[PDB]
């Protein structure tokens, strides 16, 4: 049987862990308790090997006699999160199949489907295999079913040592008891399960095999609950009848941060308990067992995962198909994506509704206002869609990247690839509905040019919002910054109401890096070229207004189009770099 | 408000003595009753407290005299009593009779040498 | 009992003097979980702890006891409070409610908010010395003397501990000396020792001839050991009612012994918890429930002054908010100045000046709307709780909020309007500058009132923000700069007639182009509809729109409830 | 909470401005009282809450606070000031007293 061994674990970067020593075997489940400043999450992250890059972590970790290095923690120890970020518009079977494809690479999907069926039958998830996840309060699956689906997705990689970060917090009593029973069964099924509970119940005492208590990183006790009660009785603190020994022992080994004397009293009590535990025979037996397993050379090799490194293009295609199925199965998402520009155009038509030919009343002013509204609204709609649909995918990617499944830049590329055609179709239908109704130089070439000149800035703004969401966590600050940047661009770079030929030098230099200037130039060349004006009165034709706004735009229309089309890969590379630094600065 | 202390004299170690604190000029059933001592070469030290009628005339003592001293009050005569046991060893002081402690030690008494 | 703090004071400095309050409920049957045949009777001096399923969905049992509730409202029983039937006036005059979420201003200390609550609760007959004595007694009763000067700030601020915040809330809800105290989850999110201290404080408060009701979902062992009276509520039906120490004896006598080393409350909760299996456990809880029955001033002006003083003290001490507001205002002003910089060899044209005025008029309303919506939704819950408590009838609260926002609004207006008139090289002089300043101030005030009305009209933050953005876009498109103010058939004309942005742009045009002839002023004013209304007419229209928006906001505050 | 009062002794003549310093081990939020123990034995409180004065107390006594150090300023001293002063706190249980200061003429 396998065996996990921890010797003198310590985490400084301010001494979060102080001489942590644990020892777990196969068929047993170990629970770890502690206060808020106990440091159990840090210990779990150091055992899984995630937060070990921010600060130094001492101590050795022996698994089946062989000591794993700092790079062998990820492919051997599994970690289950607490947020449980899952896609609502996806079924359990499809999610497990996508997870198996991202983790395992064998061949035809028959083996993957058989493995998914076996894993679902192991956790009794066959009754919800053809049901959407959704929300527990909106009619979907319950929180316990979501936790079971997460456990199944984590077990798809066939692990042997599992870690859980508070799997019972946030749930009811019956759901927590069922989760505890399921974890006990999984541990008894030839596996190692090390979980942490904030405050267990009374019936969860005789179900665990080993109970650990940590106080500010110092190991207070770790052993069999029977030996735990024996040691707590011999130490001079007998547990009263009907007192929930869990909470009693948690309060006995806690620090009261309310006064200056009670704190010192609790500290001295904790130190005395730790000193009595260090001189006990349980720690000596644990150290002897660890030393024996270290120099035994009888146990088999270290059980790693059955996952193999897949191709980058395969993971990209799998993520693309996953996000496409998630977007299609969500009617509201595609509805907003295809109707935001339509609602904006209808709101503009409710005010303008027509464009006349009279220099004195509504000849150039209405067109300039419409173009300004389009340039200020398309990135606004892109940012709205991004803030409404990306954060959940960002959370899913952040949760799945720590397990070694895929990278975040691949997720961003798949998101861009699946958002390109929907936005293209939305802009196309919006232009087909609104550009012909307004009657702005009706022509097929002008129609296509207008469609492209309203589609490119939309994608530019959407990619900028994606970059800002990848660099800033809070979506509200991202929304505010994107709105401010779009307003500044449409106010400075756009030569509609600023006369760039007279603006100062710094603003003129800043406007060269903004797509609003190129968009305005393209719109002017497309609109004010093939029509004349009359007053029955400053200008007479459209060429005069073109030369007044942007003189050399007629000869640089193609260059502006090329710049507007090449601004997209620059933003893609910027987002790739933003994600490649975000996956490290966290 | 006037506070008069009585019951001071020469006693033997391990004996028993009872002090008397006369209250006049204020409601005796609405205010607290405090016992403050003073060693000949140390600072002031609170001894016990006699709560009002709102607390069912409960008593409380410090960590140094808990179990040996017993304070009681007479509502009919408005006279505070303090039964002292196992005295003359270290409890020799200039014990005073105060009125309120949470609202500031005001309207002190005369004090007697025990 | 021996592992917690023992160096405390068991004295009661602020007790309830009066007749003992009684609370008797007879056969309570709530419908939309499933309260059936609920009956209990408590008197002053006892602490009733409702453990188990103490809720019926979104509203707890203490909410329907007091008469509140988010779900259904049909009743099937009787509620007797102090020998009188249940009524909102009785529950507002005698019963006190302490919600789970606290309502405290972070920019205020404990003593300041306590004095404010005492002034807003005690009648005008009590002098200042009596209010100070009451505040001191309330502070000494809950042992809050070591933090009377420290701030009570919430998260992201220093403030104090959560237990001290709960104690401050209890003192706020206990200043007017209530007869019946009710708290909903007081030990939620607190430390174990802090929860024990809070339970001891509540027990000491109930011991002083008072009635305290506590609702806890999963009480600890030390919390359950200090309970005076306990009521086991599972799926709305009661199982046991009496002393906490006798619950184990009753369960042993009925034939359900408690196992050694197991919490009694958790065991008795998970033993009769409903899950074919749902109906098997339903008859078990009904059998235990059925067998248990067989065995048994000061005034409006004073309130307005207190409210405006509290608002001023909370606003003038919020350093980060004012700093970020001034920073964004200075950024916008510098952008507007350096973008339309008129000083130099080349001067501004007519279209440039028109666009500058239109931007000055229609760029600040977005940030104003955002800030006002944020400030409203940061205290909507506190305002609703204060209105439900019965402090004020939101009559003078409108004027108090207006006069408290006026200083910050004027400061923001000054900061936004100082570095914008000289950098743009506009018409020199004092009278046109003062007129432009007053017009911008009035327009921003009208936008603030519109944002207040939109926040008070819709309870959802996202829906209110969307409605405000829609109104802003409607007033932006209705301006006389985008659609020429001539291509409006029936709807956009009437929209622009009530749009403050159009009037602002018209006033700015009439002020900056008054008898000015520039090369390529009167011709553009003739071809547009800006000359149809003089300056004082525009000012009167803006004042009337502001008054109408204020009336709408007052109506929304008086009629529409500010449910969080 | 330990109350350290400084200095332990002070001697001055009539007419000078004397000030006694009393420091608390913890934060009392201004809950401090000043006592005056006459040589005859009768004690009388002069200043409560470190800001207000009791009834019958002359206006020469004043209380101030500078951070965590409370100061009792006595200006225009007479010959009737020969007594002991003890600073105490009543913000936290139990109520502790100070070291004391023997003011002599």
């Amino acid at each position: 049987p396998h065996s996990l061994g921890i010797l003198h674990a310590s985490y400084s970067v301010r001494q979060i862990l102080k001489d942590v020593s644990l020892y777990v075997e196969s068929g047993q489940i170990m629970c770890i308790l502690g206060s808020s400043g106990s440091g159990k999450t840090t210990l779990l992250d150091a055992m899984s090997g995630r937060l070990g890059r921010a600060g130094t972590f001492l101590g050795e970790v022996y698994v089946n006699g062989r000591a794993l290095r700092r790079e062998q923690f990820q492919d051997c120890f599994s970690y289950v999160l607490q947020s449980d970020t899952l896609l609502s518009s996806l079924t359990v079977r499809e999610t497990l199949h996508y997870t198996a494809l991202l983790a395992i690479r064998r061949g035809n999907p028959g083996s993957f489907q058989k493995k998914v069926e076996a894993v679902m039958a192991e956790l009794s998830l066959s009754h919800v295999a053809d049901r959407l996840i959704g929300n527990y309060s909106l009619g979907g699956i319950s929180t316990g079913e979501r936790r079971r689906v997460s456990i199944a997705a984590q077990l798809l990689q066939d692990p042997k040592v599992m870690l859980f970060d508070e799997p019972t917090t946030g749930l009811d009593c019956m759901t927590a008891n069922q989760i505890v029973v399921l974890l006990v069964e999984l541990a008894r099924r030839n596996r190692i399960v090390v979980l942490t509970i904030h405050q267990p119940r009374s019936e969860l005492f005789q179900l665990f095999d080993k109970i650990a208590i940590l106080s500010f990183g110092e190991l207070i006790f770790c052993g069999t609950p029977a030996e735990m009660l024996d040691f707590f009785n011999d130490c001079g603190y007998p547990c009263p009848e009907h007192s929930n020994p869990f909470d009693f022992y948690m309060d006995l080994t806690s620090v009261d941060t309310q006064s200056k004397e009670r704190e010192i009293e609790t500290s001295k009590r904790v130190q005395m308990i730790e000193s009595a535990y260090k001189k006990s025979a349980i720690c000596h037996k644990t150290l002897k067992n660890i030393e024996r397993m270290k120099h035994l050379k009888t146990l088999p090799m270290v059980p790693f995962k059955t996952k193999d490194s897949p191709g980058v293009f395969s993971k990209l295609g799998v993520l693309l198909r996953r996000v496409t199925r998630n977007l299609v199965r969500n009617k509201l998402a595609v509805i907003t994506r295809l109707l935001q520009n339509l609602i904006m155009g209808l709101f503009l038509l409710f005010f303008v509704l027509r464009v006349r030919s009279n220099v004195l009343k509504g000849a150039i002013q209405d067109r300039v206002g419409l173009l300004y509204q389009f340039v200020g609204a398309t990135p606004y709609t892109g940012m709205l869609n991004a803030v409404n649909l990306f954060p959940v995918l960002r959370a899913v990617s952040d949760q799945e990247s720590q397990d070694g499944l895929y990278q975040k830049w691949q997720m961003m590329l798949a998101y861009a690839l699946h958002v390109l055609p929907f936005s293209v179709v939305a802009t196309m239908i919006f232009s087909s509905v609104c550009y012909w109704t307004l009657g702005l130089h009706p022509e097929v070439a002008r129609f296509g040019y207008f469609s492209a000149a309203l589609l490119a800035p939309h994608l530019i703004g959407e990619f900028l919002t994606l970059v800002l969401l990848g660099i800033v966590q809070n979506p509200n600050i991202v929304n505010s910054v994107v709105a401010l940047l779009s307003i500044a661009g449409v106010l400075v770079g756009s030569g509609f109401l600023r006369n760039i030929q007279e603006m100062p030098i710094p603003f003129k230099i800043i406007s060269y890096f903004t797509f609003q200037k190129y968009c305005s130039e393209i719109l002017v060349v497309n609109e004010f070229y093939g029509l004349n004006f009359t007053c029955g009165c400053a200008f007479t034709q459209g060429i005069q207004f073109i030369e007044k706004t942007c003189p050399g735009a007629t000869s640089r229309f193609t260059m502006n189009f090329l710049i507007l089309y090449s601004f997209i890969p620059a933003l893609v590379i910027l987002g790739i770099v933003v994600f490649k630094i975000r996956d490290h600065l966290i | 408000v006037k506070l008069v202390e009585s019951g001071g004299g020469l006693v033997q170690p391990g004996g028993s003595l009872r002090l008397s604190c006369a209250t006049s000029g204020f409601t005796f059933s609405e205010f607290f009753m405090e016992w403050v001592r003073q060693p000949p070469g140390k600072r002031l030290e609170w001894v016990a407290v006699s709560r009002n009628e709102a607390n069912d005339y409960t008593t409380d003592y410090s960590a140094s005299v808990k179990g040996r001293f017993i304070v009681s009050r007479d509502t009919s005569q408005n006279i505070l009593y303090l039964q002292m046991n196992a005295l003359r060893a270290e409890d020799t002081a200039i014990y005073y009779c105060a009125r309120d402690a949470w609202m500031g030690f005001d309207y002190w008494g005369q004090g007697t040498t025990v | 009992d021996r592992l917690f703090s023992s160096e405390s004071d068991n004295s009661l400095y602020f007790t309830y003097s009066g007749q003992p309050n009684t609370l008797e409920v007879r056969d309570l049957n709530y419908q939309v979980l499933g309260i059936q045949n609920l009956s209990f009777k408590v008197r002053s001096g006892q602490m009733l702890a409702i453990i188990g399923s103490s809720g019926c969905g979104r509203a707890s049992l203490l909410d329907v006891i007091t008469g509140r509730g988010h779900g259904g409202k049909i009743k099937s029983g009787q509620i007797w409070i102090n020998g009188q039937p249940s009524s909102p006036q009785l529950v507002r005059k005698c019963v006190a409610h302490v919600r789970q979420h606290n309502q405290l201003l972070p920019n205020l200390t404990v003593r300041e908010t306590l004095a404010f609550i005492a002034q807003m609760r005690l009648p005008r007959t009590f002098s200042q010395a009596q209010r100070d004595k009451r505040v001191e007694d309330v502070i000494a009763e809950l042992r809050l003397r070591q933090c009377a000067d420290t701030r009570v700030g919430n998260m992201y601020v220093r403030g104090l501990s959560g237990g001290e915040r709960r104690r401050v809330s209890i003192g706020v809800q206990l200043l007017w000396n209530p007869g019946i105290l009710i708290l909903d989850e007081p030990t939620s999110g607190l430390d174990s020792f802090t929860a024990h201290n809070l339970v001891k404080t509540l027990s000491r408060l109930a011991k002083g001839n008072r009635l305290v009701l506590i609702s806890l979902h999963q009480p600890r062992s030390d919390i359950f050991r200090l309970f005076d009276l306990v009521l086991l509520m599972t799926s709305g039906t009661p199982i046991y009612l009496g002393a906490a120490q006798h619950m184990v004896q009753y369960f042993t006598a009925i034939g359900y012994p408690c196992p050694r080393y197991s919490n009694p409350a958790d065991f008795y909760v998970d033993l009769t918890s409903i899950d074919e299996q749902e109906l098997a456990t339903r008859e078990k809880a009904q059998s235990l429930a059925a067998l248990f029955l067989e065995k048994v001033m000061p005034g409006a002006v004073q309130q307005f002054t207190t409210l405006i003083r509290r608002q001023i003290s909370n606003d003038f001490r919020d350093l980060p908010t004012l700093l970020e507001h001034g920073a964004e205002a200075c950024l916008m002003s510098m952008t507007i100045g350096f973008l339309y910089f008129g000083h130099g060899s080349i001067q501004l044209s007519f279209m440039d000046t028109a666009a500058l005025l239109f931007m000055i008029g229609a760029l600040i309303p977005f940030n104003v709307i955002l800030d006002v919506i944020s400030k409203c939704y940061s205290e909507r819950a506190m305002l609703y709780y204060e209105l439900e408590d019965g402090l004020y009838t939101t009559g003078p609260y409108f004027f108090a909020k207006i006069l408290g926002e006026l200083p910050e609004h004027c400061a923001y207006i000054i900061i936004y309007g100082m570095p914008t008139y000289w950098l743009a090289n506009l018409r020199p002089g004092l009278q046109p500058f003062l007129l432009h300043f007053l017009l911008v101030w009035l327009v921003v005030f009208c936008c603030r009132i519109m944002a207040l009305a939109a926040a008070a009209l819709l309870p959802t933050f996202h829906m209110a923000s969307f409605f405000s953005n829609a109104l802003y876009n409607s007033f932006y498109l209705a301006g006389g700069f985008m659609i020429n103010l001539s291509s409006l058939w029936t709807v956009p004309a009437w929209i622009s007639k009530v749009s403050f942005l159009r009037w602002c742009f018209e006033g700015l045009m009439k002020i900056q182009f008054s008898r000015r002839t520039y090369k390529m002023g009167d011709k553009i004013l003739s071809v547009m509809e800006l000359d149809s209304y003089p300056l004082y007419a525009i000012y009167l229209i803006v004042i009337g729109l502001s008054g109408g928006f204020m009336v709408l906001y007052y109506v929304s505050l008086r009629f529409i409830k500010q449910k969080p | 909470i330990q109350m350290t009062q400084s200095p332990s002794s002070l001697s001055a003549s009539l007419g000078e401005r004397v000030s006694l310093t009393c420091r608390a081990s913890q934060e009392i939020s201004g809950y401090l009282s000043w006592l005056q123990q006459k040589p005859d034995g009768t004690i009388q409180r002069l200043i409560y809450a470190a800001f207000s004065l009791d009834s019958g107390v002359p206006k020469r006594f004043s209380g101030s606070r500078s951070g965590s150090d409370y100061s009792l300023t006595i200006s225009s001293l007479e010959s009737e000031d020969l007594a002991h002063y003890y600073c105490l706190q009543y913000a936290s249980y139990p109520c502790t007293f100070g070291g004391g200061t023997k003011l002599e003429i």
